[PDB]
């Protein structure tokens, strides 16, 4: 059903998904 | 430096002696071991033409070719012991250098077993033989005949440090005892005190405090025979007092112990710049956390404020404060290669021992941090620390520590509900365990000498492995096996404690057995008991599982406050057990159209037990269950409890972040600390710490804003419940809180939350369809289902309580009935006649519907069926089309599972401005920052010339760039990047310098800007992040949400617009274009929420890519 109407629809889209502290310097003794 | 000197002088003796005579070979062997000592930490090969291992091997061969004179036996013993010791040191240094080179090549976790695992049986024997020789030297009455006993003492120190690194504390105890013997025979009173303190420290870390006290005074006695002015005296006395404080913390003498700790901290000696003190600070910072883990009942209030005043708010901060100091000391001593793959050792005796000591302390601190952080709910941070520790252990090639840091990671992976990785980690360990000695370490005799069974560390590793294995069994659905594994853990822990007790007595040679058993394995038993009780909850048929509850209760209560969070878990289990109409309905004022008294007291006790440092899940379950058992009996208490059950890990992270902020030493910072502190309140009964602290916080809402909480009340810890709690908190408004049980209706609260996941899976499946006919059919079949769902929430779940969400009518019109419909409703059957439920609904009286009125009447009025409805219906009908509503922004708060349902499109909340904040303390900290001239966006507005965009970071989406190229470029005063992945400097600048951040791409850009960089800056720009699941807090198991939004809000982000589920290109592009033109064309002073509510109608599928954008924060606008 609506197969002939779905022909006029646009091509499918694509998804928006990838689908893939510093130690301080202590003062010397 | 002493390199070239010793090099040349040792060579002098190398050429100065012959070798044929028995004395000559001996002398050459000694000269060769001194040469190995230099070649082991200095590069002179080109000038020596020898390698450390070759030199030491020749020395060993010569030494085993020597026969003594029956009077120089001791000196040969010492020389052989030192030769073996330096063979081990040089082999370990070669291992470390080649591991550093390996990391240089590769820049994993498969080398955990790749360790040759064949030298670990000879390298350990080297140290074992060294210890045997040194013992044979120093366990006899006659004075040792060694030439130099100072070097023997130093070498024993290095042996103790190395044995602590390799995770063999038992033998380190013997090494330190021989050190004490050498110290007494050499009449050095400083080394005896130092040795005695390490013997105590090691003993308390294991868990036997009686012998620890014996050794502390043994140290205190030695403290008197030395001068009272030198740095040594100050440091040793301070250490003795700190150990006394820790002992009183262990011996239920907290009151005086805290005074000793305050004296220790206040003494300026623990500030002077010295490596010995830098180490001392670590011990005090650990002891501050042992006190900070205590409840508010085992102390006074004044001592608690005194301890918190200097710093260290939550225990987690103190331990991170320690791991930082430890890493800094490592950088000072052993360069930086051992920590990162991106300085000379300078061996002068003290440095050698301190190196191994600091490595061991780093590993132990990481272990404690992982355990505690994973307990609270911060699993990600625990995994980070675990990975760092695993890398460090892999570099050193020590199998036991890798095993502990592998079972910890497995436990965390189980917490995140990732069965495969957890199983792999548990299997990597069975390999290491097999090398060290289906699980084969089981079925061992209760008493044996197995390496996995004679070492406490390995026994703990095995027990934790079995515990996590039982957990992974239970998660997979294969029960029985998991329950048996947990029984094995519960049986094995006490016998392991018994073996450790016997071992300690064997090592220390005390007559009387330990008065107090070790408490190192108590946490394992408590966790096992928790798991058994939780499993018994879902299988009420069994009685053994039922009695377990009592056994765990006595186990946790018998040691207070050693195991408080486990006591709280078992108390919540006990209360939910006694729970199973609902007794809750008799505590609120409405129902859908004693035992409880004791339950509430037990929950109150548990609340006190964990309020200061609460685990997230446990607190949320408790707070809401206490709200269920209380209801309108004490409306303030119910509101407090409900608002204390959402976003707890968020608050932990914010307190830690605030400590970092203050460390990088202002008034707003201090008041925010007071707001988020889990203990900033006066002491007293239940109200003073709970209802009052609550009211103190509740008197702070900004006037004109409604704060609702939608917490899904649970039914059993772990699963989504079928009761929902709602609290409308407002200024000058008493808390109005009710229940909306959906488990008695047609669309249960789990049906909606499972249909959401079904639609998500359908979308993920359709995402890879080529046929336009098939793809478009799926999209148009999912949009209808999402449209059905958004109205289910309004039709079935909220029911007759959307008025409590819609701005309540503060007009003087509700008053006519706020007492009229009580004098008859109470007479017709009302149990708890509340008075606010009749004023929170009058707004939009015309919008009130007769079927809404029917439920509002039946619930408010039980018993007599005629008046029950008739009166409420005629009264509300008489009050129809009364007035018009004002403007009052709304900040709905939702729980971990109710955050993903679209609650914004609900056909009652469409016109009104609606956002979503993590909690309530956030809402008030917003006002604190808003009053101290901070968060400039909420002060002036969003400048329309201060926006930064990141479009198409990777060349994948041609349609996007094609649409938004000139529009995003021509915009006046904007800057951004298109095509190329922005550099880190640029993106940090955007969120910090500008005011708006439009992201068009994949995800939220967690590739070019992670939450870590965002937390390390302050956010001055509203985040409009338009990518799939850009504002979705992924519920990876029972854990709370996680995402970039929960780290923009902590940076001070005013608002945060991100999609909740995945989106395609064209529809989200239409949404973005609509919102931008609507908001940036409206003009000065234009609410963002209003134009979002308008841009929702731009996408073609107006419910699957139109209802996705949600907002996090406080209202934003232009100037
Ligand atoms: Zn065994």
């Amino acid at each position: 059903n609506l197969d002939e109407f779905l022909k006029e629809f646009e091509n499918p889209e694509v998804p928006r998904e990838d689908q893939q502290e510093e130690p301080s310097r202590l003062q010397e003794s | 430096d002493t390199g070239q000197e010793r090099f040349n002088i040792i060579c002098d003796l190398l050429e100065l002696s012959p070798e044929e005579t028995p004395a000559g070979a001996w002398a050459r062997a000694t000269h060769l071991v001194e040469l190995a000592q230099v070649l082991c930490y200095h590069d002179f090969t080109q000038q020596t033409n020898c390698s450390a291992l070759d030199a030491i091997r020749e020395a060993l061969q010569l030494l085993d070719s020597v026969r003594p004179e029956a009077q120089a036996r001791d000196q040969l013993l010492d020389d052989k012991a030192q030769a073996l010791l330096w063979l081990y040191i040089c082999t370990l240094e070669a291992k470390m250098q080649e591991g550093i080179e390996r990391d240089r090549r590769a820049q994993f976790l498969y080398s955990n077993i790749a360790f040759n695992l064949a030298a670990d049986a000879a390298q350990s024997k080297c140290l074992d033989q060294a210890l045997a020789l040194w013992k044979e030297l120093l366990t006899k009455g006659q004075a040792p005949a060694v030439r130099c006993l100072q070097q023997t003492a130093a070498s024993l120190q290095i042996l103790a440090a190395l044995y602590q690194l390799v995770a063999k504390p038992m033998q380190a105890l013997e090494v330190l005892l021989l050190l004490r013997i050498v110290s007494e025979r050499l009449k050095d009173h400083s080394k005896a005190a130092g040795s005695s303190c390490h013997i105590t420290q090691l003993l308390l870390t294991l868990g036997c405090p009686s012998y620890a006290q014996l050794h502390l005074e043994e140290a205190a006695s030695s403290l008197k025979h030395l001068d009272q002015t030198t740095d040594t005296y100050l440091l040793l006395s301070l250490t003795c007092d700190l150990l006394r404080s820790q002992l009183y913390w262990t011996h239920q003498k907290v009151t005086k112990g805290v005074s000793l700790l305050l004296s220790v901290l206040r003494d300026p000696a623990l500030q002077k710049s010295s490596k010995a003190w830098y180490l001392l600070r670590v011990q005090v910072l650990q002891l501050v956390a042992a006190y900070l883990s205590l409840p508010s009942n085992n102390l006074s209030h004044s001592l608690w404020e005194q301890l918190c005043a200097q710093g260290w708010q939550t225990p987690e901060i103190a331990l991170i404060d320690s791991h930082k100091l430890l890493r800094s000391i490592i950088l000072l001593l052993m360069g930086s290669d051992i920590l990162s793959t991106q300085t000379s050792f300078l061996d002068y005796g003290e440095n050698l021992v301190q190196k191994w000591q600091v490595l061991s302390e780093v590993l132990s601190c990481s272990e404690k941090l992982v355990c505690h952080l994973g307990r609270l709910g911060s699993v990600s941070e625990a995994k980070a620390f675990c990975l760092e520790a695993l890398k460090l252990t892999t570099k050193l090639q020590i199998p036991r520590q890798c095993a502990l840091f592998l079972v910890l990671k497995g436990e965390l992976e189980l917490a995140r509900n990732d069965i495969d990785l957890c199983q792999s980690d548990l299997q990597q360990v069975l390999f290491l365990l097999e090398s060290c000695t289906i699980p084969n370490f089981l079925s061992h005799s209760p008493t044996c000498d197995c390496s996995l069974c004679a070492s406490p560390v390995l026994t703990a590793v095995c027990l934790r492995w079995v515990l996590v294995t039982a957990g992974v069994r239970l998660a997979m659905g294969h029960q029985a096996q998991g329950l048996d594994l947990l029984q094995v853990v519960l049986k094995g822990c006490p016998e392991a404690a018994e073996r450790l007790t016997q071992a300690l007595q064997a090592s220390l040679n005390h007559k009387t057995p330990p008065s107090l058993v070790p408490s190192l394995l108590d946490e394992i038993l408590a966790q096992a008991y928790t798991l058994l009780a939780l499993e018994g909850l879902n299988q009420p048929s069994n009685e053994s599982l039922q009695k377990v509850l009592q056994s765990g209760l006595k186990f946790v209560a018998a040691r207070i406050p050693h195991l408080e969070p486990w006591r709280a878990s078992l108390l919540l289990i006990w209360a939910l057990t006694k729970l199973g109409t609902q007794l809750f309905a008799s505590s609120w004022g409405w129902q859908p159209p004693s035992t409880l008294d004791s339950i509430c007291d037990s929950l109150s006790v548990a609340f006190r037990g964990i309020s200061h440092c609460p685990p997230s899940g446990l607190y949320a379950h408790l707070c809401r269950f206490l709200a269920l058992c209380l209801g309108h009996r004490d409306p303030y208490a119910t509101a407090f409890l409900v608002t204390e059950s959402v976003s707890i890990t968020c608050r932990h992270q914010l307190l830690t972040h605030l400590h970092r902020q203050l460390s990088k030493q202002d008034v707003p910072l201090a008041r925010i600390q007071r707001l988020f502190s889990f203990r900033a309140l006066e002491s007293g009964h239940f109200p003073q710490p709970e209802k009052e602290s609550f009211q103190e916080r509740l008197a702070l809402i900004p006037s004109g804003v409604t704060v609702c909480v939608l917490a899904l009340a649970t039914l059993q810890p772990g699963t989504v419940g079928n009761t929902l709690l709602l609290t409308r908190l407002e200024k000058d408004s008493p808390p109005v809180s009710v229940q909306i049980p959906t488990g008695q209706n047609k669309l249960h609260l789990r049906s909606v939350l499972n249909e959401f996941d079904a639609i998500q899976k359908a979308q993920k499946e359709n995402s890879s369809c080529t046929d336009k006919r098939e793809w478009w059919t799926g999209r148009l079949a999912l949009d209808h289902r999402m449209e059905v769902l958004i109205a289910s929430l309004e039709k079935s779940v909220l029911g007759c309580w959307k008025g409590l969400l819609l701005p309540s009518s503060e007009e003087p019109g509700p008053a006519q009935e706020a007492s009229r419909l009580q004098e008859l409703l109470q007479d017709c059957g009302w149990k708890y006649p509340d008075r606010t439920l009749l004023k929170i609904m009058l707004s939009g009286a015309g919008a009130l519907t007769p079927q809404d009125i029917q439920a509002l009447a039946y619930g408010l009025c039980p018993t007599q069926p005629e008046r029950a409805q008739e009166l409420l219906n005629e009264a509300v009908g008489r009050l129809q089309g009364l007035t018009v509503p004002s403007n009052s922004h709304l900040v709905l708060v939702l729980d971990k599972d109710l955050q993903k349902l679209p609650w914004e499109s609900m056909p009652s909340l469409q016109a009104l401005p609606v956002t979503r904040l993590p909690s309530f303390r956030f809402l008030l900290s917003y006002s604190i920052i808003k009053e101290y001239g901070a968060s400039p966006v909420l002060s002036q507005g969003v400048d329309p010339r201060s926006t930064f965009y990141v479009l198409n970071p990777h060349n994948n989406l041609s349609s996007t760039e094609e649409q938004f190229r000139a529009n995003f470029s021509s915009e006046a005063g904007w800057r951004g990047v298109v095509g190329e992945v922005p550099r880190p400097e640029q993106v940090q600048e955007a969120l910090t310098k500008h005011d708006l951040y439009i992201y068009a791409g994949h995800g939220a850009g967690a590739r070019f800007l992670d939450g870590q960089a965002v937390l390390r800056l302050s956010c001055r720009a509203v985040a409009l992040l338009f990518g799939s699941s850009s504002a979705a807090l992924a519920v990876h198991g029972n854990l709370e949400g996680a995402g970039i939004v929960l780290k923009y809000i902590m940076a001070g982000c005013p608002l945060f617009l991100g999609n909740l589920w995945d989106v395609t290109d064209r529809d989200i592009d239409r949404y973005t274009e609509a919102l931008l033109q609507g908001w940036l064309g409206a003009g000065p002073g234009a609410p963002l929420l209003y134009y979002v509510n308008q841009a929702r109608q731009a996408p073609r599928l107006k419910y699957l890519i139109g209802a996705a954008p949600i907002a996090y924060g406080l209202p934003v606008s232009l100037r």
